[PDB]
DNA sequence: CAGACAGCGATGCGGAAGAGA
DNA sequence: TCTCTTCCGCATCGCTGTCTG
């Protein structure tokens, strides 16, 4: 609240300092922002503590930083964590005090906790709670009545206005609790699911997965994971854990093919027992439990088909335990958040890997699912050999003086399809394609502008791939990719970064973007996140290249872009030149060459 | 460094400087490998020697070490060939000066100091002294322009600001010496207190001026008696640096923050702590006042905490290489004042001045292809005048 | 920085012979040389440092452990010390006329010793050269090898250059050590001209002893003899306990009193 | 075998 | 600035035409 | 004759852009 003569906040009255704050390594800002440090002989210990009350939101190599907010200190809460479990802990740990504003903070978000807990039963949500005075003075707002349909004390809720007073309640100072008691449910019948022993669960995934179990009762909350890192893996433990019914949605037909192939090969549960609720092909959706399907198909607006009708009102009928739901960063797209009502389960797991958009509808997820339980430690995993480390790039290519005339000269959006074609970065990717190819590494460029996309691939003869092109040359370009050595470099377009199964990849070169979007970068950069079988963290095997044209919009965007890997950790290391590019002979190296090119993309209109 | 000040001198005041007490010592000490031996050598000589003999005295290898050290002391006219017998006055005065004839302080000196750096910018508290304003102000390095206004700080003063304290220190007394001629002071006699520090009215006054930059402390209402700081003769760092663009430095002196906030935007002030953020509207602020990029490299570098000493570089090169490209991007319309030809009606011609231009300089920049060329507006009138002639 | 040690060869039994002689070179005077040439060296840089030590027929004593004339205040703690220390070591001796060949290793013993000292205490961040510039003025005892012999060897693996700087005598144990380790070896004839020498070849340390022409190494006889006689012998009969070079083969050696089986 | 590339090894930046 | 509509590039779904037993 | 497989035609989302207030 205090500004000193600079920018920053004046605390130098606002809370003391602890004699021996060289022992204690932790900070605490009023504003609930924490900085520890990653040096100190009991970083771990507060690793494990701060995480588990606080949300990362930048995670460099030396001093970390954390910010508390309300659904941080609930999900502390649900693992049984108290006020005083923690506030005292915190206390003890910080090397400043604490001040008073956080700790009425941390009171008041603890106690207004388990007051209002919502239970589905029999297909009806009561708003079950022991205490009787917290509905009393509840029932102001008239939202309430007509919401509702027309000690333990509990009232039935409307299901479509759930969503709705979800939010209210937030606000209201009285979250929900969602937790599932499947330990204690003899209502539906547990099914027969079992995680076999082959399958390996690596010590960050079983600490989000008892971060999810806190306690007997499974908590529904967001696990953000590389995809890398094995996310779909814990997502079949969550299931096989609750050992009640599970109806995992997909974003993709490629997204609900890979969770069949990860059920069966993870879980001992039988072929029959899974379907698949698909457009394309079905397996008797009704007749089994263990269920994968799509948002668009469940939440689909339009006319639906009779086999798909008697599906839906199947599902909706029934009650599920879980409702894993992949990719969870497009929930609260209209269409993808009214799935959430459309059907019933307890606990409602999200798993992801990019976890940012620009619409602040990512702060829904948390009332929308539940608060973030686990966002794993992506520079950890780097030193644990995880994830395979990356020399995160961004090469400058200057722009050629005709381009940049036309482009500065127009003041339309003609430029998107200018500074991403440009003969600079042409022949950089030509130079940094043609370097990579003699070293043996598996190059995936990637290129938002398809027409680009295609000029870039007809010049250079490469198999590009895009949105229109058939399935079956689909697979077969990617089969040579993965098997043939005499090609090592496939060119996809948007729908790369989508969902897909890749090989892994030395290299990803991706010459233009499609915008200021957090999610297609981290989104592209987890394909070469796979870890090889055999590498090493500091030989920084994998590497990831952004071509950028200097003085151009593009550059505003790749700042803009770049800023969720930064805060993990990445560091985005500038590349004016690169060395051997003016000996080695490359396209468009003399100005007739550019002039055609130019002539093209202003034809293109 | 102190080799550049006293090599600048004439014969007349090196021999007047060389003062029995310390100064044909202190001088000493400044040979740096070879010139020391051949000094000893030739400290009992009463005959002048041939040329030849100190030449041919240093092996083959390592020969260059030899005419460095010979031209380093021809300058100082320790010795004159008289045909290579050292001056007598300096023999008989090195002779003098071979068998013939502190907690607090440093306190003091870093407290005053740092006064002194909190006056340099823009600090609402600070000491007060219009001796000391004005001696700033005339060092180059601040101009005021209104006595009523609190002078502000030149482009050289934020440059000066950011150097480490012995080259900042070092430098300031070299402008107080260049300053003390201006101003009358006699430049020998205020010289060799320098040096016997190391082991009248001016010298009151310049006693007066070194207590006041920390340097030295009387401790006794200002007495005959001095006890010289630590500074007189002649640390850990705390800034920590992420990748991010983020330093979060140890920091509990307002002076270090201010140093600081000069490149960067501060988020929040610890009682042991302050974070602060280097991003572009900063850095390039720093750079229009004056600064570049390599003091700010070598100012993180030098205040950096050990705990990122174990990283090799120490600054993570992200940081070091975006901190470079924002100042270049400044620079990238380099203006320079010039003179355009056109209408050539010959090329011989057009050579000829461009021949006339480079021998004289005045040539900045030419076009064979396009015939033409740009002068400084200084040659301007020289060329004009060539052409005048015909 | 450089550590130096001069080792003063102060024999009364000799130094007074000059006395007696009345020769224009005297023990003051090359006490006074010596002093200079520490005066000089400490001279060079602020983080050199030097010491002296005396000897004498019984033991050696450390000579070493404002500006009334306006003289350097270090420097003058150097002058007053040791002329204190000098004449308080003359003025008082025993006498013993059993024992009067001087004494040098021992004398080298404390020293290699005390370099040893120093080189512990010194912080590790700058390296220490350390030298010794033995000043012999008096023939060697022949009783004095085994001792002399060992020293030398240690001074070797310590990296210890032994500068010798023997005068109006030739001492072929003394120029036998300095060669082991790399030392000088200088034979001033000119007594009185003794210090011109020091200040320019002894003085220059081993940084730049290389790159610089001093004069060349004296030939040294590594000669060996018998026991029996003590004369030179080229072909030696040693045995494998006493490794003692013999003068012809004999069915046993005196010093050993080996069972040897002749074959 | 298997090194880093140049451009990536050091700073390309011209300082 | 700001709210509504729309473009380019991706996705899903549901209604109608070729080989093959 | 089914049957599968495949191909148009709607609808949706990410992000940005345009347009008149
Ligand atoms: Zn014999
Ligand atoms: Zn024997």
């Amino acid at each position: 609240t205090k500004v000193d003569e600079y920018g920053a906040k004046d605390y130098r009255l606002q809370m003391p300092l602890k004699d021996d704050h060289t022992s204690r390594p932790l900070w605490v800002a009023p504003d609930g922002h924490i900085f520890l440090e990653a040096f100190s002989p009991v970083y771990k210990y507060a690793q494990d503590f701060l995480v588990a009350i606080a949300e990362p939101v930048c995670r460099p190599t030396h001093v970390h930083e954390y910010k508390l907010t309300a659904y941080s200190l609930y999900a502390a809460v649900s693992v049984g964590l108290q006020t005083s479990d923690i506030t005292e802990y915190l206390r003890k740990l910080s090397k400043t005090g604490v001040p008073d504003g956080i700790m009425q903070f941390i009171k008041l978000c603890t106690v207004s906790y388990g007051k209002v807990k919502l239970v589905l039963k029999h297909n009806r949500y009561f708003v079950e709670s022991c205490h009787p005075d917290v509905i009393q003075h509840l029932l102001q707002d008239p939202v309430i009545r007509e919401c509702r349909l027309r000690q333990t004390v509990s009232f039935e809720v409307k299901q479509e206005m759930i969503e709705e007073l979800q939010k209210r309640c937030i606000h209201l100072e009285y979250p929900l609790l969602a937790e599932y008691d499947f330990r204690n449910d003899s209502v539906n019948p547990d099914i027969n699911i079992d995680l076999k022993p082959t399958a390996v669960l690596r010590p960050y995934q079983e600490k989000s997965l008892r971060k999810m179990f806190g306690n007997g009762r499974a908590r529904s909350g967001v696990i953000v994971l590389p995809c890398g890192a094995g996310k779909s893996l814990v997502g079949v433990t969550a299931a096989c854990t609750v050992r009640k019914r599970c109806l995992v949605l997909g974003n993709s037909a490629v997204s609900v093919e890979q969770w069949k192939a990860q059920f069966k090969m993870w879980s001992t549960i039988d072929d029959s027992q899974i379907c698949r609720f698909t457009s394309d092909a079905k397996d008797k959706p009704i007749g089994c439990s263990v269920a994968i399907s799509t948002y668009s198909m469940l939440g689909h607006t339009t006319k639906r088909s009779w086999e798909a009708e008697r599906v839906m009102e199947w599902l909706k009928t029934q009650e599920w335990g879980l409702m894993i739901l992949d990719e969870v960063h497009t929930i609260p797209a209209k269409m993808f958040r009214r799935v959430l009502t459309i059907v019933q389960a307890h606990c409602k797991l999200g798993l992801t890997a990019t976890l940012v958009r620009e619409d602040d509808k990512i702060v829904d997820l948390n009332f929308l699912i539940g608060p973030k339980l686990y966002e794993a430690n992506w520079m950890e995993l780097q030193n644990n050999g995880y994830i395979a480390k990356v020399q995160c790039a961004e090469v400058w290519c200057p722009m050629s003086p005709e381009f940049y005339r036309e482009y500065v000269a127009i003041k339309t959006k003609k430029r998107i399809l200018l500074y991403t074609m440009n003969p600079n970065k042409f022949r950089a990717c030509q130079f940094l394609i043609k370097f990579h190819e003699r070293r043996n590494d598996k190059i995936i460029v990637f290129a938002d502008n398809v027409f680009a996309l295609k000029e870039y691939a007809i010049r250079l003869n490469k198999p590009y791939i895009y949105g229109p092109t058939s399935q079956g040359e689909r697979m077969q370009i990617l089969q040579n990719f993965k098997h043939n050595p005499k090609i090592n470099t496939i060119f996809i377009s948007k729908v790369g970064d989508t969902s897909f199964d890749l090989p892994e990849a030395n290299v990803l070169i991706q010459i233009s973007s499609h915008g200021g979007s957090r999610r297609q970068e981290a989104q592209r950069l987890g394909r070469v996140l796979r870890a090889k079988k055999g590498m090493v963290a500091e030989e920084y095997n994998a590497f990831f290249y952004s071509l950028v044209s200097q003085d151009t919009q593009e550059m505003a965007y790749s700042t803009k872009r770049q800023r969720f890997l930064v805060d993990q950790g990445y560091s985005f290391k500038v590349i004016t030149k690169l060395a051997g590019m003016e000996e080695e002979d490359l396209a468009f190296s003399t100005k007739e060459e550019q002039q055609q090119l130019l002539q093209k993309v202003l034809a293109a209109t | 460094n102190l080799q550049e000040f006293l090599g600048g001198l004439s014969p007349g005041v090196l021999d007047r400087l060389y003062g029995h007490p310390a100064t044909c010592l202190a001088v000493f000490r400044e040979l740096p490998s070879l010139a020391k031996n051949w000094v000893m050598r030739m400290l009992f000589l009463e005959q002048p020697l041939p040329q030849a003999a100190v030449a041919l005295w240093v092996k083959k290898e390592f020969s260059k070490a030899q005419e460095e050290s010979t031209g380093l002391l021809s300058g100082l006219r320790i010795w004159h060939t008289q045909l290579l017998i050292l001056n007598p006055i300096f023999r008989q005065n090195l002779r003098i000066a071979l068998l013939g004839g502190v907690p607090s302080l440093d306190k003091y000196a870093e407290e005053r100091w740092e006064v002194v750096l909190h006056f340099m910018v823009g600090s609402p508290s600070a000491a007060v002294s219009q001796d000391l304003a004005q001696l700033l102000s005339q060092a180059g390095l601040m101009k005021s322009t209104e006595p009523g206004e609190p002078p502000c700080i030149t482009s050289a003063g934020f440059q000066f600001l950011l150097l480490d304290t012995p080259a900042q220190l070092w430098y300031f007394m070299l402008q107080y010496l260049q300053t003390a001629q201006s101003r009358g002071m006699d430049l020998v006699e205020i010289l060799s207190f320098l040096f016997q520090l190391s082991f009248s009215d001016s010298l009151l006054n310049f006693l007066q001026h070194l207590r006041e930059f920390g340097l030295v402390f009387q401790r006794k209402r200002k007495s005959r008696r001095y006890y010289p700081t630590r500074l007189a003769i002649n640390q850990p760092g705390f800034i920590v640096v992420e990748t991010n663009y983020r330093l979060y430095a140890y920091t509990e002196s307002e002076l270090q923050i201010a140093l600081i906030a000069l490149f960067s935007e501060m988020l929040y002030r610890f009682p042991n702590m302050v974070v602060a953020q280097v991003t572009r509207e900063s850095v390039q602020q720093a750079i229009a006042s004056g600064i570049t990029a390599q003091q700010i490299i070598h100012f993180l570098r030098t205040r950096a905490h050990p705990v990122m000493l174990k990283q090799t570089p120490v600054l993570p090169p992200t940081i070091t290489d975006q901190i470079r490209l924002w100042e270049l991007e400044r620079d990238r319309l380099r203006f320079t004042e010039g003179v355009l030809y056109n209408q050539f009606l010959s090329q011989v011609d057009f050579e000829l001045l461009l021949a006339h231009a480079r021998e004289l300089g005045v040539l900045v920049f030419e076009n064979s292809a396009k015939r033409l060329m740009v002068v400084t507006p200084a040659g301007h009138s020289d060329v004009k005048r060539f052409w005048k002639r015909q | 920085l450089n550590l130096l040690v001069i080792v003063v060869d102060a024999n009364p039994i000799w130094w007074g012979k000059q006395a007696l002689k009345e020769s224009q070179f005297t023990l003051s005077k090359c006490i006074d040389a010596v002093m200079v040439l520490g005066n000089s060296h400490l001279f060079m840089n602020r983080s050199n440092k030097l010491a002296v030590i005396a000897s004498h027929i019984q033991e050696s004593r450390f000579l070493y452990p404002g500006s009334k004339d306006g003289k350097y205040e270090l420097l003058t703690s150097a002058n007053e010390v040791i002329v204190e220390e000098i004449k308080d070591l003359m003025t008082k001796s025993d006498i013993k006329g059993q024992h009067t060949e001087t004494l040098l290793a021992g004398s080298l013993a404390k020293a290699l010793c005390y370099i040893h000292r120093m080189n512990k205490e010194v912080k590790d961040n700058q390296e220490m050269k350390s030298r010794i510039l033995v000043i012999k003025a008096a023939e060697d005892s022949a009783l004095q090898y085994m001792n002399f012999m060992n020293v030398i060897f240690a001074a070797q693996k310590q990296n210890i250059l032994i500068d010798a700087c023997v005068l109006d005598s030739d001492s072929g144990l003394l120029q036998q050590a300095c060669d082991i380790t790399g030392g000088l070896y200088l034979k001033v004839p000119q007594m009185p001209s003794l210090l011109q020498y020091l200040l320019w070849v002894f003085l220059p340390d081993q940084d730049q002893r290389s790159q610089l022409i001093l004069p060349p190494p004296v030939h040294v006889d590594y000669r060996a003899a018998c026991f029996c006689h003590r004369n030179l012998i080229e072909i030696g009969y040693v045995c494998s306990v006493c490794l003692s070079i013999f003068c012809n083969f004999s069915p046993i050696c005196t010093t050993c009193e080996t069972a040897f089986k002749i074959s | 075998a298997k090194e880093r590339p140049i451009w990536l090894r050091e700073s390309t930046v011209q300082g």
